[PDB]
Order: C-alpha cells, then sequence, then structure tokens
C-alpha cells in the first residue's frame, strides 16, 4: 500500500508527456494508498540514468511494493501498469 | 584527407594504411566466434596502454563481469584499467528480472549516458559490442535502427573513434544482421571464420573517402589478432 | 577533496524535474501510537547507520539507502532535527566506542558530510515536489 | 556543551515557532531572474555567509539573526542546498589559499562543516514546511 517510484524521460518528447499523464491520473485515481513519484530527466540527470541501468525513455522503475521491476513505453497499455501497482491481478 | 588513428592490433594499421578514420564509425561485423570482441577489446586496450587515451566498452549482451574475464581468455586483465579509472564498461545489457514494454519508446537515456561517460572518463575512443543484440531485445526493429544512426551521430559530434561490432548470418552473404549497413555505412570491416583447418580472416569491405589493401588477409589469435601475408 | 565530491553529487543527483506524491496523515510521526513511533525510529536509525558506515568505501552503493531514508523520513514527515537527532546519538555511539578502542575520534568529522548528504536529499524532495 | 549538541537543541527550539507552512511567490524565483538579478542574488547570499562563518563561533555574536536572514533569502528564491555547498566550497577554497599563504593550519575549515549543517538545516526546515500540512 506504499508506491515509491521513478520516471525517466526524455526532455519534453511526446511519448514522455504522455507516460507522465498516464501515470499520473493512475496514481491518483485508481491507485489507494501512499505514493511518492519521483520525475527525472535524464538529459539533465544522466548519472541517476547510470545508476539505474535506464536504456530506453520513457522508463517506468518500480521501487515499491516489492520486487523491482521496469517498465518501458509511453505506457499506453495501462494494464501492465495496474499489475505492477497490485490494483488488479 | 581523412586521418586516422593507430590501433597497434598486429598488421592492422598497414592493410587499413593507418589505421582507423578518427571521429568516425567502423562496423566490425562477422559471425559468432570470429573474434569482434577480441577486436573491440584489443582496440580500446591499446589506446590505453599505448597512447593513454580512455576508452568507454559499451556491452550489449555480456555483462561487465563476463567481459572482464571474457578478456583474461584473451590475455588481458581489465580490472585494472578499470582500477586507475582510464576504463569504463558501461552496462548496457538487458536486466535478468525482465523489462515489460507497454507502448512506444526510444534509446535517449543510453546516448545520454554513453555522452555523460565520455566525458566524466575524458575518453576518446568507444567499443560497442555487439549493436545486433539490441534489436533481439526489443521488437521495433525501425526505432532501434534509428536510435543507432543518432548514437553514431553524437559519437561523432563528440569526436570520438568508434568501433561497432555487429553479428552476421554466414561469411558469405549480408554484411551485417538487421541492415545497419545502410546507416552506419562508410567503414566497414568482415571478420571470416571457416574451414580441413579453421582458417581466420581480415576483410576491409568499405573505407569510404580513403585507402585501403582490398580483399581477404588471414590473421591467428594469439595474444591478440595477428594479420599476416599481405607484403 | 571529499567536499568537492559531494558537492559534484548532489549535481548529479539532484534538481529533478519534479515528485509527484500522495501522503497520509495517520502515518506521520507525531500522530504514531508510542510503539509505531520508535518501531519507525528504530528503521531510520539502522538505515542511517548503514549508510554511513558504507560511504566512504569505493565499490557499495549507498544512494539507494539514502534514497530509502529519504523516501522513508517523508512519508512520515520527520523533522529534519529529528534526523540530526539520529546523526547525534550514533556518533555519540560511535565516539564511546572509539574510546575503548583508544583511536581518534577525527573520523567522525567526516561523516558530517554523510549528514549533509542525507538533509539535501530530503529537502529537495520538498523543493521539487507538484503539490495538488 | 558540545556545539554539535547545542545546534541541535538549538533546531528542536525552533520547531515551536514556524508556521505551519508557507506559500511563496513563483515570480520571485531565482529560475525566472534576468541573468543580472541572478548575480545580485548570489553575491549578497555570499557577502552573507562569509559574515556568518567568521562571527560563527563568536559567542558574543547574533549569528542566529543572519543564519536567518540567509536561510529567508534562499528560500523565497527557491535557492536550493546544493548552491548553498556551492557558496561554502568557493569560501573555503579562498580560506585555504589564505591560510597557506600565512603559514596557519587548514583544519580550523572543518569546524565550519558546522556552520554549513546549521543553515542548511534551516533552509531544508522551509522546504519540508513548502508544501500544505497539517
Amino acid at each position: 500500500k506504499t508506491a515509491v517510484l521513478k520516471l525517466y524521460v526524455a526532455g519534453n518528447t511526446p511519448n514522455s508527456v504522455r507516460a507522465l499523464k498516464t501515470l499520473n491520473n493512475i496514481l491518483e485515481k485508481e491507485f489507494k494508498g501512499v505514493y511518492a513519484l519521483k520525475v527525472i530527466d535524464v538529459l539533465k540527470n544522466p548519472q541517476l540514468a547510470e545508476e539505474d541501468k535506464i536504456l530506453a525513455t520513457p522508463t517506468l522503475a518500480k521501487v515499491l511494493p516489492p520486487p523491482v521491476r521496469r517498465i518501458i513505453g509511453d505506457l499506453s497499455n495501462r494494464e501492465k501498469v495496474l499489475i505492477a501497482l497490485r490494483l488488479l491481478a | 584527407e581523412v586521418k586516422k588513428i593507430p590501433t597497434m592490433i598486429e598488421g592492422f594499421d598497414d592493410i587499413s594504411h593507418g589505421g582507423l578514420p578518427q571521429g568516425a564509425t567502423t562496423l566490425v561485423s562477422g559471425t559468432s566466434g570470429t573474434g569482434k570482441t577480441l577486436f573491440a577489446v584489443q582496440f580500446l586496450y591499446n589506446g590505453i596502454t599505448i597512447f593513454n587515451e580512455p576508452g568507454i566498452f559499451v556491452t550489449f549482451e555480456e555483462s561487465p563481469q563476463d567481459i572482464i574475464k571474457n578478456a583474461l581468455s584473451f590475455g588481458w586483465n581489465l580490472q585494472s584499467l578499470i582500477d586507475q579509472g582510464k576504463l569504463f564498461i558501461l552496462d548496457a545489457s538487458p536486466d535478468p528480472d525482465g523489462q515489460e514494454v507497454a507502448g512506444d519508446f526510444d534509446l535517449s537515456a543510453l546516448i545520454e549516458r554513453i555522452q555523460y561517460a565520455i566525458r566524466k572518463y575524458k575518453a576518446t575512443r568507444v567499443s560497442i559490442d555487439s549493436v545486433t543484440a539490441v534489436f533481439q531485445q526489443y521488437d521495433a526493429a525501425s526505432v532501434v535502427r534509428r536510435e543507432i544512426f543518432r548514437l553514431a551521430f553524437r559519437l561523432a559530434q563528440l569526436g570520438v573513434t568508434t568501433i561497432m561490432t555487429t553479428e552476421r548470418v554466414d561469411e558469405y552473404g549480408p554484411v551485417a544482421r538487421f541492415g545497419v549497413e545502410e546507416f552506419v555505412s562508410d567503414n566497414v570491416v568482415i571478420l571470416r571464420n571457416v574451414l580441413e583447418r579453421r582458417r581466420r580472416t581480415v576483410e576491409i569491405l568499405k573505407l569510404r573517402g580513403t585507402t585501403h589493401m582490398k580483399g581477404e588477409y588471414p590473421f591467428t589469435i594469439n595474444n591478440g589478432i595477428n594479420i599476416f601475408d599481405y607484403k | 577533496d571529499p567536499q568537492h565530491r559531494l558537492s559534484q553529487k548532489l549535481k548529479e543527483r539532484l534538481g529533478y524535474l519534479g515528485v509527484y506524491y500522495k501522503r497520509d496523515t495517520a502515518f506521520f510521526f507525531r500522530r504514531m501510537s508510542p510503539a509505531d513511533k520508535r518501531k519507525l525510529l528504530d528503521e531510520l536509525r539502522s538505515i542511517y547507520r548503514t549508510i554511513v558506515l558504507e560511504y566512504f568505501n569505493t565499490d557499495a552503493k549507498v544512494n539507494e539507502r539514502i534514497d530509502e531514508f529519504v523516501s522513508k523520513a517523508f512519508f512520515a514527515d520527520i523533522s529534519v532535527s529529528q534526523v540530526l537527532e539520529i546523526h547525534v546519538e550514533l556518533m555519540d555511539t560511535f565516539s564511546k566506542q572509539l574510546k575503548l578502542e583508544g583511536r581518534s575520534e577525527d573520523i567522525l568529522l567526516d561523516y558530517r558530510l554523510t549528514l549533509i548528504d542525507v538533509i539535501a536529499h530530503l529537502s529537495e524532495m520538498y523543493r521539487r515536489s507538484i503539490p495538488r
């Protein structure tokens, strides 16, 4: 019932903007529980992308709930995001 | 009118009339077990130990810890260079716990990580092994293709000399798998390994805008690549 | 200089785009039962103590427990003072343990960088928060 | 007692006097300033911090109110802790070359790490109250 998430984006490209939009509305409306979403621009904070071995943008790295998993893409296929937040089997 | 930097790989600077085109990308293509990875390591190893030019090794399938020990298997201790901060292995291999795809994407983070590593370690030489693996870790060949081009473009702008290793289908056919020779096009080196006993060969298929010895030449793998019989 | 290397580290890891968030007031430190209050406090102590002893080690990754500490501090809304209290108490223990060994307490001063590291991160979450 | 301990007790004392949370005007943030107004702000901060450091550890000084003046300007300008550390480091670098030219020990510079912790601690508490709370 706690989410710690990092969203790695690349500037303000449409894929990144879409992913942030999708991900935000899921957390505030269909998620219940406490969460913190960190949005990181790899063009501005590359070292953070090196630490987490990020290759693609946008990338969603779930820290909590366990186990740690990565989701790539603008997050159009929402179910893959819901399963990670545990809101659906 | 194009300048080259010496690889110091025995016999290569001669068949290539100086070495690799500075500030450019050279493809090094071949089937499995042709010495592409060995070529890529030796390139950076010499750059560091002979010319004190730091290097980045980008790996797409092999883990960094299997690069270092497969290098031991070739006769070189990379961990020393890493510990002096002259060699950096960028881990661009997949996460074994898996990566789920849930929409469209690009490889911007990869490009920025590489640029960042180049500037942090002041590198002038980069090796990328093996770029075809990417096509199999993501199913969007057209964006993968585009990102590889854009990576080459950025590497050029940063004024860095680069080797990209590439898998082949067969010893005599398409130059590189997934048609990467259509974007990274100017400089191509092919490595073959065919049968009594194995025969290994190196061919400089293309080195656009400059001179090179043409055709296949034989080489042996004995503590490095050793090319011979070329006058 | 470890001071120049804390500075460059902060430029590399901080200055995020934004932090979106939802906290529950029921789980703030100040609103917890006396049992849950110090249970939270033992976790913070453990993580920080883990951070400090691994901070100057070359091949360790202190930054993700720094991030775990900060997230934990953030969701409980613990004050900066409480963080400083954790540092001071831990340093006191290190001090009494160092006296029994007859060794210098001068290394303790370098852990002040560790403290600055943590406080910087915690504040950056707040400073980069996108309320509502 | 130990100044680390009474830096500590002093921070607990300041908890009751703060407002529950604060509201700043984004128009007055550092990131929206002209390059000229930006350097105008950073030099005032540099000047104030230098004054804080050199009067820090002085019993008969009112360092806490210049600390409060530094912190207030940095917070309402939305200055980061990172930027504060940069100010400290430059000053310590200046101090270092001046102490070597006088042939004195650079160990006092380590004592100023406490001064830095004092300022950033206050600044960070302001940020903890930069979002709505109850």
